Formats: C-alpha cells, structure tokens, sequence
RNA sequence: CAAUGGUAGGAGAGCGUUCUAAGGGCGUUGAAGCAUGAUCGUAAGGACAUGUGGAGCGCUUAGAAGUGAGAAUGCCGGUGU
RNA sequence: GCAGUAAAUGUGGAGCCGUAGCGAAAGCGAGUCUGAAUAGGGCGUUUAGUAUUUGGUCGUAGACCCGAAACCAGGUGAUCU
RNA sequence: GACGACAUUAGACGAAUCAUCUGGAAAGAUGAAUCAAAGAAGGUAAUAAUCCUGUAGUCGAAAAUGUUGUCUCUCUUGAGUGGAUCCUGAGUACGACGGAGCACGUGAAAUUCCGUCGGAAUCUGGGAGGACCAUCUCCUAAGGCUAAAUACUCUCUAGUGACCGAUAGUGAACCAGUACCGUGAGGGAAAGGUGAAAAGCACCCCGGAAGGGGAGUGAAAUAGAACCUGAAACCGUGUGCUU
C-alpha cells in the first residue's frame, strides 16, 4: 500500500490506557486504586504468595521426592510418525532427525506405538517398547536395537 | 507473467517471464504494514535522556526543618515539583527495533513488489551500460521511460557509473537485487529494474 | 532481568499434563498416634493445588 | 610488621559466636625479635617462628 | 418495542497537544501567537471575521510520547489585601 | 556472530517451545503410579502449536509523586562556649 | 640506521540564472533557461542547486610527529636410538585447630587460600575425576614471561538524533562554580532576543535634571536601548444601563 495511506490490521493495535488524567476517563484521582491502605502506595502491595502472615501454602506442605543427577530420557516416535516414509527403508535416528521428526535426540530414539504403520520397513534405534517391536515385526521388517 | 523489455531509449527489444509467485500474488496488507512500521521504527537512534532527581546538580540537604517553619515538608532543593530539578519520568535512552519472522519479511517483500507490478508501476529494461558518471544523460533516460517523479532503479549489483548518475536527481534511489527493502519499494511510484536484477529477485524472493 | 521461581515451591508440586499442581500433604510429618488410621491412610496420597490458591501462586511456579 | 625472612604478616577474617555473630578480627604472625646476619652486619629483625624452625642461623 | 441516577471500580468510543513518515497545501497580497465577536458539533473541542503581530504553519493517513492541573501548609515568578 | 549505511535484510539451527504422559526414582509408555491384584482409585490418550507484536495485569528494578524522625561512612569545626 | 610508502598538523581548484510582479528588501509568485560524480549544510534585507561560504570530485606541503615495506643490523644447531645410573622446584604438598573463598551458611569440604602447630614421597613417584577406599582415566604442583579478542572516556577530529529550546536543556546559552551565605569543609543562584543596517532620534520647545511634545532615521519608533511578540492577576481614566 500506499506510505501515505497505510493502515494496520484491524483489531491489531489498541490505545493504551493513561491513568490519572482528569475524571472523565474514569481513572482520574485515585487512579484505579481505591483509598487507602498497601495497595494504593507507589511500590506497595505485598509479595506474591504471602497471605499476611497466616502461613503459606508452600510451607504448609510438605517437600517431597529428589532429582536423578543421570536421567536417561528419550526422544520419543510413535507408529503413525513413521508412515511418511515408503516401504522398505531402512529408518535410522539420522535419517529421522533429517526428516525433521525428530528436532533432538535428547538420549537416544524410543519408537512408541500410537498410530499403526500400514507399511513395511527395517527400524533400528536405542529402545522399543513392547507394542512398538510387535507393530513393527507384524508387518514384516525388523527393529535392531543400537 | 509477461514483461516486455524496453532499451533506454523506451522501444520494446523482448520481454521476460516474472514469476506469479513474486509478482503476481495478492499483497498482504497486514503484513505488509507490520514490515514498514518495523523498518522505520529500525531507523531510530533514541539517544534522548533527562536528569531524574539523583543526576541533578547538588540538592543533598534537607532545606529547612520538617516541623515549625509553617513550610512545607521538603527533603530536597531538586525534588520534581522545585524549579529547576528532577524530571520523574523522562525518556531514555533504549532501541526501537523489533523482529519480524523470515518468511512474514519475504512475504512482505513479495506483497510490496506485487503491488507495484498490478499498478503498472514496474519497467523492465535491458541493461545501463553507462560508461560514465553524468547525471544529464540518466535524467534523459528516465525522461525517455516516462516515469514517474519518485522511482527506484535496480540494477543486478552494484552498477558504480548508475549510482554516480542518479545520486543528485531528487526522487531518484539506486539500489541492488538484494539491497531490496520494503520502504523504499513502497515509496517509489515506478521500478525500472535491469532485467538481471528482475530474474536474480526472482530466484531470491522464492 | 529473568523473573525467578520460588525454590521452596518447586521442591513441593509437580506440573500435570492439563496444567495442574500435584502437591502433598500436610499432617504427614509425626504424632501418627493421635491421627485414625483411615486420617493416615487418605493423607497417603496426592491432591492437585486449589484453584484459589493457584491464582493466587501463578506466577511462582512459571517456568516449572 | 612483618617476617624478615619470609614475608609472613598479619591477616584479617571473623571470630564466630555460637549463634554465628561476625566480628571482624585478625591473625597475627609468630614473630619474634631475633638477630640474625643480614648482609654481614648483625641485626635484631622480626622472623616468624616457622621460619626459625630449620634453616635460619641467630 | 425495550433500556439509559450513580461512588470504589471494570469495559468501550473519542477530543486535543509536541514530534516523525509520506501525500497534498497555505504564507510579507501577511505564518504562529495574542485580543474581540451575536459561529458550529452530543462532550472533550472545531472554524470564520476583524484588530495586533511580523516568519512560519495547517490538512490527510499512520507512527511515537517529557500528551491535558484547581487544590500536594507544592516550587519559581509577578501582583494584590 | 559475520556481511550491510549505527536500515532493512542476507547468513547463522548452538539453542528454545511443541509433537506423550505417569512415577520420588529405577523405569515403563497411550498409558503409567499405588497395590499381591487382570480390582478399585490418582494423573493421563481419544492432536495444535509456535514466532513476533498491540492492549491489560504481575515480578525485578526508587517503579505514580512529594514528606520523616533516624542509621552508617569519610571529612570540617574550641575565633562562641 | 636508511631508503621508500601512505596517512595528519596549514591549504588550492571546483559546474550552472536571467527577466517581471508584490514589497523596505526577494531566494517568494509568474516566465523562460542551465549545472549536477555537486539537490549535505550555513549565510545573503522574506523561503537560493545556479549570489556568497561551501558540497561531489581533484590537487597540496618547508618542517615536526604516528604507522608500515624493503635491506642493513643483532642473535644461533637439531635431529633420532638406547637407558644401567643421575635430575625434574621442602619447611613445600598435606593434616589438625581457627577463619576466609568457592553459586555451595568450618561445613562433605571435594576443589583453593591465610594464620598457628605438626609435616611427605621422589617415576616402582606425585595430583585430580564433589566425603572416602579400590580399579580405570586424565594430568605433572610447590619458578617466571606472554599479544589479540574485553572494559572505560578528562581530552581531539568528523558527524548523528519521532534529544531540550531560556521555569527547558549542564548549576552555568549572558565574563558561573561567579553575585551571595558560612569560621570552615561546604552550599549555590538570578540574568538570552532593538533593527536588515546604528542608519542609536541633527534641530526647536517645557524642564536644574529626569522625563516629554514636535521634527527627523527607519518598512515599522506603543521596534527608542528595561528595545521581538506582549497573556493573566493587579492599577487607573471615561462612559451605556443600574443603585
């Protein structure tokens, strides 16, 4: 369009609100903050989760579990991830991170089962699980575990 | 589609295929605005400031007691209500520069050319092939052309003699295949564009 | 700057899939002989965060 | 005040109490007013007391 | 056909001010300011005329804000009683 | 980060979020945890997210403005007393 | 040390417009031209690409300094085999006690320092891999030097800004850290604008003077030096209608 004639999308911009600015707009004296207490002082207010000295909830509760310093979590691929592929290749955690569909392997590739194939292809990554291995093997193709 | 090539002199010598993919499509308005407000908001050096009550001169004393004077309450000589000290809050200095993502800026490069190929407003030519820096000549080319006060000339790369030529012709910007932005399109009535630099924006642009 | 999570909150909920909070219980610590056995054995599991207290402590647990 | 020989000195940390109050405090060297055989002439200087333990004649 | 009192407060639509972009304009045959008038719009507010003034300033669309004062024993000036 | 005019933009795929959840964890996985249970129950499945940005609120920053009594650090004072 | 090399501390050249209207004066308007590797900018009696200073481009140092290139100069061996013996940083490493530092609250202190006392091994050695032992892996402390990428701006040069335009912007646009205050450290103002040109009112009159009224300069003199515009409060003098 033109550069004296431009318009934006409608509904994209709106005009901000100004506060404190006579009492026609509504926020004019107090500024949209009632009278008195906390809550009205520049910088009051109280921090986030304190209840005013009853005691929080996060020190009602108690803490529980620890965090595992060696966690091997896997990048996961289900069955109907695996039908954009033809029959008969040989699918492999490189081929699947070209393809895109899998973006990282965060400790290797996990085939998972939740579609179904309807093809007939060779697999090899780090695990399977059990239904993902018979998915796979009822077709016809195997799963090498690397 | 179809672009017929003209000389300089302004008689048709061919004409060349542009794609429907950069110069055919239906300009995307919304983005098309958002990549020109982006633009010229990238242009800004905010280097302006004020002086808050600390960066003002002096100003560290109590003036006169809390109690008793019949005064006022003050705490110091530079506090915002004082004349002459302490702006509460005043601009700083910061960027105004934003991002915009990769295909919503081709996108809008493609809506910005589309838009001056359906308004009639893009000449293809052949070549330049000025051996010369002269400004006359150039103006006469243009002339020739018949184009509008405000156009934007693209040549395939940095053509030095046509740059030479058309800085001092007021309404006139030079600029290559890939010095494409969407200000500057948006602002020139007309493109006279060499036919290397169409197909190499073709190639480009998707 | 980055905003920062409340470490003690942290260490006492755990998302859930829908956006929940699992949290544990309280009155789970000692003096189990002045508590039922059906108290002992009900407080032996998990129940999400109020919603009251959730809009309450949005923002502590953000980025968990 | 320091060692003549090996430039031991005084250094400053806390003294802790059991509640774990900070109160600033220093560490002082053995030193102790020797004479020794500084470039041919005798002359009583500070040494610290490890520095006297092998290798410095009085 | 129905609804339209309203404080804390929520929501929406707008009026003005400075600056910038692009377009289109006005100015020593007199710009902005200032003054007066019996003018126009639902409000914020917009024009016109005539004096003063003697060089700059509107309009459109869109972007940014040091964007709007009657009160703070407010601050500075001027001037009263 | 490099190139570019202190632009746009081009390149840059380290990273980040999503495509799967459950469990303290090992781990299993459209399920999983508890449990002796194939029971019951808790959280989950029977797709939409992501980047930029206008508006609103919150956090860290002095955070809407003015105002203590006071505290500490380094200096200046016995020409008054 | 000796030849060059650009760069900087003065500078030089540098295109193209005339006419009429209004006006005090045009750069404005109207008409007709021209230059442009120059239409950045600032001046000129109003708003100028072509009137001036300039700009693009090109040229320029006696001298005195950065910097860089050659070639002079000044230094000087460098591999490998064996390995029987020799060396490889001691009051050190480490430990206890007390402290400090590591994102980590003397504490697991791993890793690292200080003080006080103890106090080692020498390659078949020693240290580390978050207490500690084993295995394995990696490394070689207790001597020293080291450019670049990084930080900052009292200065200097060139420039930039949806930064301020005299209560703003520095405290200070003006003889400003100055009038002034304090014994002292210290604290700290207020105050820009005639006009294009000073052409800054020759002469006459009232008046001691100050002021003024004429005359005159000027486009304008309620532009007359407190001088552009000249709001409001406030103070007056006349009146139309009222009391």
């Amino acid at each position: 369009m033109k550069l004296h004639e431009l318009k934006p999308a409608e509904g994209s911009r709106k005009e901000r609100n100004r506060v404190g600015r006579g009492v026609a707009t509504g926020n004019g004296k107090t500024s949209g903050r009632g009278h008195k207490g906390q809550k009205a002082r520049s910088g009051g207010g109280v921090r986030p989760g304190f209840e005013g000295g009853q005691l929080p909830l996060f020190r009602r509760l108690p803490k529980r579990g620890f965090t595992n310093i060696n966690r091997k979590e896997y990048a996961i691929v289900n069955l109907d991830q695996l039908n954009k592929f033809e029959d008969g290749t040989e699918v492999t955690p490189a081929l699947l991170v070209e393809s895109g569909v899998v973006k990282n392997e965060k400790s290797g590739i996990k085939i998972l089962g939740n579609g179904s194939l309807d093809k007939k292809l060779t697999v090899k990554a780090h695990k399977f699980s059990a239904s993902a291995a018979e998915a796979i093997d009822a077709k016809g193709g195997a799963h090498e575990v690397i | 589609a179809n672009y017929d090539v003209l000389k300089l002199d302004g008689t048709k010598s061919g004409s060349i295929e542009l794609s429907d993919a950069v110069f055919g499509i239906e300009p995307n308005n919304s983005v098309l605005f958002e990549a020109i407000n982006l633009q010229r908001a990238s242009l800004r050096q905010g280097t302006h400031a004020v002086k808050n009550r600390s960066a003002v001169s002096g100003g560290g004393r109590k003036p006169w007691k809390q109690k008793g004077t019949g005064r006022a309450r003050q705490g110091t000589i530079r506090a915002p209500q004082w004349r002459g000290g302490g702006i509460v809050f005043g601009p700083t200095p910061r960027s105004y520069a934003y991002k915009m993502p990769k295909k919503m800026r081709r996108l809008a490069l493609r809506s910005a050319l589309s838009f001056k190929a359906q308004e009639n407003g893009l000449t293809v030519v052949d070549a330049f092939n000025f051996e010369a820096p002269k400004t006359k000549e150039f103006k006469n080319v243009l002339s020739t052309l018949e184009q509008p006060k405000k156009v934007l000339v693209v040549t395939e790369n940095e053509d030095v003699n046509v740059e030479l030529s058309a800085r001092n012709i007021p309404g006139v910007q030079v600029t290559t295949a890939q010095g494409l932005n969407v200000l500057d399109i948006t602002n020139a009535d007309s493109l006279v564009i060499t036919e290397a630099a169409a197909k190499k924006v073709e190639e480009v642009l998707g | 700057p980055k905003m920062k999570t409340h470490r003690g909150a942290a260490k006492r909920v755990k998302r859930t899939a829908s956006g929940q909070l699992k949290r544990s219980r309280a009155f789970t610590s000692h003096l189990f002989a002045n508590k039922s056995t059906k108290q002992k054995r009900q407080l032996r599991k998990a129940r999400l965060v109020s919603k009251s207290d959730m809009k309450r402590v949005k923002q502590l647990l953000a980025y968990k | 005040k320091q060692c003549f020989v090996t430039g031991r000195k005084a250094s400053t940390g806390n003294r802790r109490s059991h509640a774990l109050n900070s109160t600033k405090r220093r560490w002082n060297a053995n030193l102790q007013k020797v004479r020794i055989l500084v470039d041919g002439k005798p002359k009583k200087v500070w040494v610290s007391a490890r520095a006297l333990k092998s290798g410095k004649v009085t």
